[PDB]
């Protein structure tokens, strides 16, 4: 209906530069510094290996069939052959996993061969890891005292090497392979070697890895489905163990011809091939069981660090679930959980069967119909059901560790990247995630694709990242990744948001980081910018990596000079967004740094002029950068703006007006920037400097994923209004009832100066004479809250008002000199922030804020009527008044936008439409003794018909201004003295304060519905300032104030 | 940045 006037839909100051309780990041604020833990430099190598191979052939030792060794039957060659060969092959074995390191071997040896072997190994590999694999099936079993047991030269004694001499050959990095019996035995003996303590864990200190294959009482099989190379088959051979076991058990063993598994396809690099596809799946089971199983630390440490531990720890577990049928439990000393049967050794299982079916018919012929395993297919498919139900912190993915495996190949590369930014896209709890699994180098490598394809997905991923941390700067210069997304600033590639993404990526690769501003300057960034300078988000940030791009790397700030950036930049100071002119301020900014001109000076002086234009701009985010941009400049012209300061206590002039502006701002945060300019100059070492706070805040956005009960509060409000608004008009209003509901002390020594009852809760808000708000309760008779608008000693209370009534409200509080400030939670106890602060007016300031039109309108003893909207939080109009005398009363109409009502101290009135040409309606005198307007306002309803016009005189003169000049109807309230007015919003009413201690209310036609006296508590005799008169906004009430010390309420019985 | 090959 028609009452959509009435109730207006504009919601205002409800932005995230506005922002509440646990954030002061709105602004002002510095960024919110990380410290990450993803961070291990040293990729270990493990440089040297030694292996030690204990196996005297067709001797038993007395601790006593299978006896494969290294996939070699020592019987089939004779002796010496045999073990030559074992040699090798176990080289062969281990070299495989780490081919860049020298492996030397010991066959059956002395003490003093395992001795030199260890010294020179040690030796070889100086800082570098040394590999000590031992094998001694062929001696005894390890010692409860830690010995391992070798010979002597003769091979006519089994000798005991003791394992403290060995752990003084081989030292810090270095990781010990144990294929014995009673394993653990040596572990325990290594585990007591040194003093306890020298770390915070189980049991450890050094950098000394080790694995055993069984526990102290345990023996390896005999059972001739395994080799006696169990361990070590599963360590170092894994595909080829994994497959022979899963035949000798699972499918019963004689349907699959066994001896195809030496004849596997291909090989282990190609993941097109059947074996490589293989291994590259037992890769990534085995990974993904590490990870779930794993803490952080750990994980990096083994699975992560040193490519050779990482094979070794995988391939462990599968040697965690074969040993374990052959009742044997193996142990490293980093300890690890219980990996057997995860949920995903069945994947495994699955992925063995489907390919060991295949390679009967493969053998047949080479046909390469090799139908790739569905297993990379199904795994993502799985964390897209993750993403959707239990999305949380709800424990990780799982399938996480096999994203990245898919990123290794472009089979499923795209959709891997699309599911990986989707992930990444819910925090950056996730982003820790994928950087913990090791994501960076794969993602920082694709920055070489050319598919386009990929891009609006790979910016979208490094958007993220950088968005949590911003150091990965380095490694994109360094690899020259900073070229892709320049490349995609220009590209044809269309969607601005995609661009502002790309211009933030940019952004934080230059934030301070020369060699990343320099290889942007290179690759022209400065001129992909401004040619895009000729959407919001992607002007806020085109700015931000201009600013970044120049700032104190001045061969920017000469390319950008004679690129014209001020030219182009200039224009984003006027746009509607504060968050745009803010970041505009800032390029401006950071391009700085007797009678001469060169090139430099007239950029700079045009510069400081176009941001001192917007020292009073009406949002603190923008003049909390100017002023940082004045403290910028303020550094280099000491000289200047000093003797600026010595005459006012060509352009530093301009400058210190600006400065004393600033420090006197009504925002603190601006006011003490301000105060910290005017201390650069001297009025009362770059580190002195204010810091730029807008880019910190704006990376925020991506930082941050890329509703119902809004509305029903909304709706709420908007019932009971309509409701109350027909109950207002329709019903025949009676007599006041002259009993008030309160009589309230606010304990305010010269009194009460202003007042305003809330439409939708029981609560009065008052105002003190310097500016003290209390927020009295009339159903509670409590207080809420108390106040002190603003520290400074002059004082002066304008103006109260709500701001979006209808959802949850704000209070204005306008100060006689033009100041406006805008409260959060003014209700709550103590909580209450300042969301806004500017200065209307650039003297008795008079405000009125339109909901409607977002509009703030305000002046005074001013000849211009100036105009606000507070949704661009941009000074919209000057209006002249055309008066030759001071605005009174001010009131802007509820229901029409635009139009306003404005009282004059001659007793004149003037009506004003501010979306017209010519602003000025129609100019009327009615009443006519040239005493002051002291209050005006439109008639309660949906014309513009005006109450309007009690004069200090004391008439209150009705007039319709469709139909002539003269009043419609004069009533005389009071001979004298009229002290203030109130009209009602929607009810047919009125009422006057008088001087003379009284109060008088009226019908809109004009009937005494009741007097009232606000008699003096002692003998001043100056309740001659009844100044607060105000009705409730959808229902009769009437608060009442004056220069005493008391607010009453009454109503209508 | 390395451990697992990637196809280039």
């Amino acid at each position: 209906a028609t009452s959509m006037a009435y109730l207006p839909q504009t919601i205002v100051l409800c932005e995230l530069r506005h922002d509440a309780s646990e954030a002061s990041a709105p602004l002002g604020t510095s960024e919110i510094v990380l410290v990450p833990k993803w961070r291990l430099k040293e990729r270990m190598k493990t440089g040297c290996v030694a292996l030690v191979l204990c196996l005297n052939i067709t001797v038993d030792p007395p601790d006593v069939c299978a006896r494969i060794e290294a996939w070699i039957d020592p019987f089939s060659m004779a002796p010496p052959k045999a073990l030559e060969t074992i040699g090798k092959n176990l080289s062969t074995q281990y070299e495989r996993w780490q081919p860049r390191a020298r492996y030397k071997v010991q066959l059956d040896p002395t003490v003093d061969e395992v001795r030199k072997l260890c010294l020179t190994c040690r030796k070889y590999a100086k800082t570098e890891r040394v590999l000590f694999h031992y094998n001694g099936h062929g001696v005894p079993k390890p010692t409860a005292n830690g010995e391992i047991w070798v010979f002597n030269k003769s091979y006519t004694q089994y000798i005991p090497l003791p394992i403290s001499e060995l752990d003084s050959w081989l030292k810090t990095p270095s990781i010990y392979v144990f294929d014995c019996s009673a394993a653990r035995m040596i572990l325990n003996a290594f585990a007591e070697l040194h003093d306890w303590g020298s770390s915070g864990s189980s049991g450890s200190s050094r950098d000394c890895i080790l694995l055993a294959a069984c526990d102290v009482h345990e023996t390896l099989p005999q059972s001739v489905e395994f080799p006696a190379d169990v361990f070590t088959s599963c360590l170092t051979t894994p595909i080829k163990m994994a497959l022979k076991w899963f035949c000798r058990r699972s499918l019963l063993k004689e349907i699959i011809d066994e001896s195809l598994i030496d004849r596997i396809p291909g090989r282990q690099n190609d993941r097109k091939t059947l074996l490589g596809e293989l291994n590259w799946i037992f890769t990534a089971v085995t990974d993904t069981i590490a990870w779930n199983v794993l803490p952080h630390e750990l994980f990096q440490r083994l699975f992560r660090q040193d490519l050779l531990v990482a094979s070794l720890f995988r391939n462990f577990l599968l040697a965690e679930r074969i040993m374990r049928s052959a009742n044997c439990n193996p142990i490293s000393h980093p300890m690890l959980p219980p990996t057997h049967q995860h949920h995903m050794w069945d994947a495994w299982d699955m992925a063995a069967e489907i390919c060991l079916s295949q390679l009967p018919q493969l053998v047949l012929d080479p046909s390469t119909e090799f139908q790739p395993s569905p297993f990379f297919t199904e795994q993502l498919t799985a964390f897209e059901v993750w993403l959707d139900h239990g999305s949380e912190h709800k424990k990780p993915p799982e399938q996480l560790p096999i994203v990245l495996q898919v990123l290794l190949s472009q089979c499923h590369r795209f959709r891997a990247l699309v599911l990986l930014g989707r992930f990444l896209d819910m925090g950056s709890w996730a982003v820790d995630l994928a950087l913990s699994v090791g994501i960076f180098p794969y993602v920082l490598k694709l920055l070489q694709t050319t598919t386009n394809e990929l891009r609006q997905i790979l910016v979208f991923i490094w958007t993220k990242i950088l968005a949590l941390d911003k150091s990965c700067q380095i490694d994109l210069v360094k690899d020259g990744g900073h070229t892709y997304f320049i490349r995609f600033l220009d590209s044809s590639g269309a969607f601005p948001e995609q661009r502002a993404m790309a211009a933030f990526v940019l952004a934080v690769i230059v934030d301070g980081h020369r060699r990343g501003q320099e290889a942007c300057l290179e690759a022209n960034l400065i001129g992909v910018c401004l040619g895009h300078l000729e959407e919001p988000l992607f002007l806020q940030w085109l700015c931000l990596c201009l600013g970044k791009l120049w700032e104190d790397f001045m061969e920017a700030q000469i390319m950008g000079r004679e690129a014209n950036a001020f030219e182009k930049l200039a224009p984003l100071l006027s746009e509607p967004q504060p968050e745009v002119r803010a970041a505009a301020v800032f390029a401006l900014g950071t391009l700085l740094d007797e009678f001469d001109d060169d090139e430099k000076i007239r950029a700079e002086d045009a510069i400081i002029k176009s941001l001192l234009d917007v020292v009073s701009d009406g949002s603190p985010l923008v003049r909390a950068e100017v002023a940082v941009a004045l403290a910028r400049f303020a550094f280099g012209h000491k000289q200047h703006l000093k003797l600026a300061a010595a005459s006012y206590w060509a352009v530093y002039s301009q400058c210190v007006r600006a400065m004393f502006a600033l420090a006197k701002d009504p925002s603190p945060r601006i006011a003490s920037l301000g105060r910290r300019v005017l201390s650069i100059i001297g009025i009362e070492e770059r580190s002195l400097l204010p810091l730029s706070t807008i880019y910190g805040w704006s990376c925020g956005h991506f930082s941050k994923p890329l509703s119902q009960e809004i509305a029903a509060k909304r709706e709420e409000k908007e019932k009971f209004a309509l409701e109350h608004i027909a109950k207002c008009q329709h019903s025949s209003i009676s007599k006041l009832n002259n009993n008030p509901i309160a009589n309230w002390d606010t304990r305010f020594e010269t009194g009460t100066k202003t007042a305003l009852l809330h439409p939708f809760s029981p609560i009065v808000v008052a105002a003190d004479e310097n500016e003290r708000i209390r927020v009295w309760n009339y159903e509670e008779a409590t207080l809420l809250n108390g106040f002190d608008n603003h520290d400074f000693p002059d004082k002066g209370i304008s103006k109260l008002c709500l701001i979006n009534e209808l959802d949850d409200s704000l209070l204005l509080v306008a100060s006689c000199d033009g100041s406006v400030r805008i409260w959060k939670n003014y209700a709550t106890k103590g909580k209450q922030k300042l969301v806004t602060g500017f200065s209307s007016i650039q003297l008795n300031a008079v405000v009125d804020w339109q909901q409607q039109s977002g509009y703030l309108y305000a002046s005074g003893e001013t000849s211009t009527v100036t105009l606000w909207d507070l949704e661009k939080e941009q000074l919209v109009r000057s209006v002249p008044s055309e008066s030759e005398c001071g605005v009174t009363a001010l009131s802007a109409s509820q229901v029409h936008g635009g139009q306003l009502a404005a009282g004059f101290a001659d007793g004149s009135l003037r009506l004003y439409d501010v979306r017209s040409p010519e602003p000025l309606v129609c100019a009327t005198r009615p009443h006519q003794k040239v005493e002051r307007v002291v209050g005006l306002s439109f008639q309660p309803g949906l014309d513009p018909a005006k109450v309007v016009s009690a004069s200090q005189a004391g008439d209150i003169q009705f007039l319709d201004l469709r139909t002539t000049r003269d009043t419609y109807l004069t009533i005389d309230a009071h001979r004298g003295s009229l002290t203030a007015l109130a009209v009602h919003r929607h009810a047919p009413i009125i009422a006057s304060g008088s001087a003379k201690q009284l109060i008088k209310v009226f019908s809109l036609q004009g009937e005494q519905l009741g007097i009232i006296r606000y008699y003096p508590s002692f003998m001043a005799q100056k309740i001659g300032s009844v100044s607060c008169l105000t009705f409730h906004p959808y229902q009769v009430l009437l608060a009442a104030g004056a220069a005493d010390s008391f607010v009453s309420i009454y109503t209508h019985d | 940045g390395g451990l697992f090959v990637m196809d280039e």
